[PDB]
């Protein structure tokens, strides 16, 4: 109707008139009022009057909300203590109440740091349980543990929507945008709600974000309360890192309840169904072999193909292709050709022994130290290969057992990850006491003791790694050794979530910027990812330095970083000219599915000059696809027809045919630029099954 | 560095704009430019002296006459038709029940680009295209698989030979290039929306005969045959009636496909019709199955616009939700629109 009637009724003061007249103004609440709420400029010199005074409150907050505030307007709600399925329930409630009490949460959140918003917020917590369309309500109840009581309050009958929904999106939002600490309540309460519901991957993913101990036993008192089963032992061990399978295999080796969890859950069941059925569903030919095998020779192309021959696994025919190819060989590819029949059977235990033991212990110093790298590739359950190697590797200065010292330091750091092993690292005294002048002594001592250390506990500063920080500004010598033990201590220091150890290292370390770029090796590795924008407008100016390797690796954090939400991670590093920055680039696409931009980015970075970036281009690039496939591979062929190139092209051939494991190595691949000798460790970037 | 500080001058202080026309084969170009002016220019920077090619424009210098540099400009008809871009929001789990007519296409939709290997693996080569048809008016159900194509590749879509049929030939060349601009953006795909050239009869503005309106029609196919064309330019042609058009057009290309469209069953109404109504909320009477169950033979385009009558009255009276009392009286109104229109 006309606003005759009813317009002249906010001028008197008298009670009954306000008190009649607000019960006549909830029924036309319904739609507010006859439109916009032009009473506001009448009714607003109503303020200062004072029985049913809290409805002069739901007029106030009513008309007040109606139009824009952003303080005063939930204040006569929060004055009010609202008191006496709806179309009106959802204006007052729904958008009033949801965006009201937003506002409060939001100012108070920032404001002040009380009870009344928590009443107020479990109330339209509540009323969104009433009103059950979730997603919005959950996204802005995180802001104001409360989001705890919050999940256990409305977790009772919905399982899959705030599940699958709340913890899809808030999940990737979390880690997306969102810092870490209120993630950790999401993962706890979340092992809360979930530890209450069914399918247990949910609960597992929680083990891959909270690296807990608790959460495999419950899952394994659960998940053999749930009797497929080998197969969450596949995924379990793909899925845990180094530490948690030697717990569990302690506290399992205690208890074990069937002894069937310490069969699959530390080694060799992961193993044992594979293999077996990969020879069943695939047949392989053998014109790869023959015509990838034919692709020529020159102890090096040929030296690679044996690379490339052997990483084939249709049986272990390549391993025993007769000989005169392994005498063809030289020393650092013999390393590669007796650790490649290590790479040809990862698995077979038995086997294992009884093929590399006629090069074990045999007349060439790298047929016997690359052939304990084999036995240290095959497995990782074994440990009773240590011992011949172990007990052989003291040298003094440099002789042959610290080559067994590389391959079994190294395949040892392939075969374990206890809760801290400390007897081989009170092995690795004497090797970083040793320090041979050869690089990857301290290289693959390092790295695995990294491998050992990776998933520590917040990382430590131990006087393992401290002892690896002196004895490395002991010697400044050999700039590889300054790039490769800031390798393995970033390793140490992974595992952390909230490290200081930056600015512990930042205090011992940094000088000239062979330590400052050990400075930026731990700003690499201690920073993972999350949404921490601010390293990454760091990264913009320090990206800027001019010292050019700090640069390398600096930038080359990204692809650890960003690698969720990838579609920032398109870049302009090729439209920069800092050569090594498209070597980062070409590093950040990686190996994943590699959509058609990223090999449209190869379309360009395919094509370059110089033979470290055009041979940087077919590892990733092959890597990225583990005709289509093939056609870069004779489009590099159309590129060369160096020998560097050639050697890329076996690479890429080799290619063609966060879990931490596959993180490590192409890191350590990230000093390519070199001998040989650093090639014949080339081939201990082991992260595929 | 100084290279730029000293042509420059040479280039100084104007340049104009010449159009490449023919070359002497020592690379002294003489071209036509307004007015008919020639030059020759063998010089070293910026070229690339092959591909600038024959047909196209330069830029000369006033003394004297030097192409120093030169450009690809469009714009132009040309570009603008096929484009852009767009890939909209529709995908193909929008057509239920019908599976078994895309996922026939699937394979024809998904191994150009991705999934390639078995192609090749096979090495059979099966990049033949594909064709397509159906009752009575359809095609944008066709676009219901043509919308969820765009999340591959490159995409344009052409109506009829109209622009040839606008004038005396003129030949297919504005087709032309649109074939041969779909080599520029290859890999790309195109589609001509029911095609219409015999099928209907007169013209718009001037054109004739048959024959030249035949032959643009088998120049059409005959470019496309073609010699000798690897460019794809994945081709999708279709229209509605079977009979008009030349029946050699299958044998060279699309050979193996041209689909054939059902009509709409009792519960494939149902799996469509819900879609629709999902986003608007119907009143508690309203019942999908009983309407559509007792209407009989009708259309994808009918049973989405079925719901636009009541988005009049409900809308009239400014309502979020269908009333199936209006939405049985309304369906009157579209029902009379097929019935009585």
């Amino acid at each position: 109707r006309d606003k005759a009637p009813v317009q002249p009724q906010q001028s008197p003061a008298a009670a009954p008139g306000g008190t009649d007249e607000k019960p006549s103004g909830k029924e036309r609440r319904d739609a507010g009022d006859k439109d916009k709420e032009q009473e506001l400029s009448e009714e607003d010199k109503q303020l200062q009057d004072e029985l049913y005074r809290p409805a002069l409150e739901e007029l106030r907050r009513q008309i007040r909300s109606s139009t824009t505030s952003m303080t005063s307007v939930p204040k006569p709600l929060k004055f009010l203590r609202p008191h006496y399925n709806k179309r009106f329930a959802a204006d007052i409630i729904s958008v009033l109440a949801m965006t009201m009490s937003g506002e409060r949460e939001c100012l108070k959140y920032r404001l002040v740091g009380a009870g009344e918003v928590a009443k107020e917020w479990q109330e339209l917590d509540d009323a969104e349980k009433v009103q059950r369309e979730p997603l919005l309500t959950l996204v802005k109840e995180i802001v104001p543990l409360l989001m705890e009581i919050e999940q256990v309050d409305m977790l009772e009958k919905d399982i899959d929507e705030n599940a699958y929904a709340k913890v899809c999106l808030y999940l990737t939002s979390c880690v997306n945008y969102v810092p870490e600490p209120e993630n950790s309540a999401l993962l706890r309460c979340a092992l809360g709600v979930f530890r209450k519901f069914s399918r247990f991957p949910e609960a597992l993913r929680l083990a891959l974000m909270l690296n807990d101990m608790e959460l495999v036993e419950d899952i394994f008192t659960s998940c053999k309360d749930v009797v497929m089963l080998g197969r969450h032992g596949v995924f379990l061990e793909l899925s845990e890192d180094v530490e948690e399978y030697e717990d569990l295999t302690e506290i399992m080796s205690n208890v074990q309840l069937n002894s069937n969890f310490l069969a699959l859950a530390r080694e060799l069941d992961i193993m044992e169904p594979k293999v077996p059925d990969d020879i069943y569903k695939t047949h392989l030919e053998n014109n790869r072999f023959g015509g990838s095998g034919s692709q020529v020779d020159s102890a090096r192309m040929n030296l690679a193909s044996s690379f490339v021959n052997g990483f084939v696994n249709q049986d272990k025919l390549l391993t025993d292709d007769g000989n005169k190819w392994l005498y063809k060989n030289k020393d650092h590819g013999m390393l590669s050709a007796a650790a490649s029949l290590g790479m040809i059977l990862l698995w077979d235990v038995d086997g294992g022994l009884t093929q590399i033991d006629k090069y074990l212990y045999s007349s060439e110093d790298y047929i016997k130290s690359g052939a304990l790298l084999a036995c240290g590739i095959v497995n990782s359950g074994v440990r009773n290969e240590c011992d011949p190697a172990l007990a052989l590797l003291s040298d003094y200065v440099l002789h042959n057992s610290n080559t067994m010292r590389l391959g079994s330091i190294f395949g040892l750091g392939l075969a374990y990850a206890g809760s801290n092993r400390e007897d081989v690292l009170t092995l690795l005294l004497p090797v970083m006491g040793d320090s041979k002048s050869s690089m990857e002594v301290a290289g693959v001592t390092a790295l695995a003791c990294g491998m050992i250390a990776v998933g520590s506990c917040n990382g430590d500063v131990t006087s393992t790694i401290l002892q690896t920080i002196m004895e490395k500004s002991e010697t400044e010598l050999k700039d590889t050794y300054a790039r490769w033990l800031p390798l393995g201590l970033g390793l140490n220091h992974l595992g952390k979530g909230e490290a200081i150890e930056a600015i512990l290292a930042a205090l011992e370390v940094v000088s000239e910027p062979f330590r400052s770029f050990a400075n930026t090796l731990v700003d690499v590795c201690a920073y993972a990812g999350s949404g921490n924008v601010l390293k990454v407008q760091q990264l913009l100016h320090i990206c800027s330095e001019h010292f050019d390797s700090k640069e390398k690796e600096e930038d080359k954090d990204k692809k650890e970083k960003k690698d969720k939400d990838k579609k920032e991670a398109p870049a302009d590093m090729g439209a920069h000219q800092g050569v090594a920055v498209l070597g980062i680039a070409l590093i950040a696409m990686g190996e994943e599915i590699g959509a058609e931009m990223a090999l449209r980015t190869f379309g360009h970075l395919l094509r370059y000059g110089e033979p470290t970036l055009r041979r940087a281009v077919p590892l990733a690039l092959a890597l990225i696809s583990v005709s289509h496939d093939a056609d870069p591979e004779v489009s590099y062929n159309s590129i060369f027809a160096a020998r560097l190139a050639a050697m890329l092209r076996q690479l890429a051939q080799y290619h063609a045919k966060k879990g931490t494991l596959t993180l490590c190595p192409y890191h350590s691949d990230r000093q390519l630029m070199s001998q040989v000798a650093v090639a014949g460790l080339l081939t201990v970037l082991v992260s595929f099954l | 560095e100084e290279e730029r500080s000293k042509v420059d001058d040479l280039r100084g202080t104007p340049m104009s704009v010449g159009t490449l026309e023919e070359i002497i084969d020592d690379n002294h170009a003489i071209v036509s430019t307004s007015v008919g002016s020639e030059h020759y220019v063998s010089i070293l920077s910026f070229v690339d002296k092959d591909l600038l090619e024959p047909g196209c424009s330069v830029l000369l210098n006033h003394k004297v006459h030097a192409v120093i540099g030169v450009l690809m400009d469009d714009t132009d008809p040309l570009v603008t038709v096929m484009k852009v871009e767009k890939a909209p929001q529709e995908t193909y789990a929008d057509i239920g029940g019908l599976d078994n007519q895309i996922q026939e296409i699937k394979e024809s939709v998904e191994l150009p680009l991705t999934h390639p290997e078995y192609y090749e693996e096979m090495g059979i080569k099966p990049p033949k295209g594909v064709i397509l048809y159906g009752p009575p008016g359809t095609g944008k159900t066709l676009l219901a698989k043509a919308v969820a194509n765009q999340t591959s590749a490159t995409f344009l879509r052409v109506v009829g030979s109209e622009l040839i049929q606008k004038y005396l030939g003129d030949g297919p060349k504005l087709v032309r290039e649109l074939f041969r601009v779909a080599e520029e953006h290859a890999p790309s795909i195109v589609f001509i929306d029911e095609i219409d050239a015999i099928g209907t009869k007169r013209y718009d503005s001037n054109s004739g005969g048959e024959r030249e309106i035949q032959r643009t029609m088998l120049e059409l196919l005959n470019q496309l045959d073609g010699f000798d064309s690897r460019g794809d330019v994945k081709v999708i042609m279709a229209t509605n009636r079977i009979e008009t058009l030349d029946p050699a057009l299958i044998r060279p290309g699309r050979i193996d496909r041209k689909i054939e469209f059902p009509l709409p069953d009792e519960k494939t109404k149902k799996r469509i019709f819900q879609i629709h109504t999902s986003r608007m909320t119907l009143a508690d009477d309203v019942t999908l199955d009983d309407l559509i169950m007792a209407k009989d033979d009708l259309s994808g385009a009918d049973i989405k616009a079925i719901c636009t009558e009541a988005g009049l009255m409900a809308l009239r009276e400014r309502r979020m939700k269908v009333t199936n009392e209006d939405f049985k009286k309304s369906k009157e109104n579209v029902l009379y629109k097929k019935q009585e229109g």
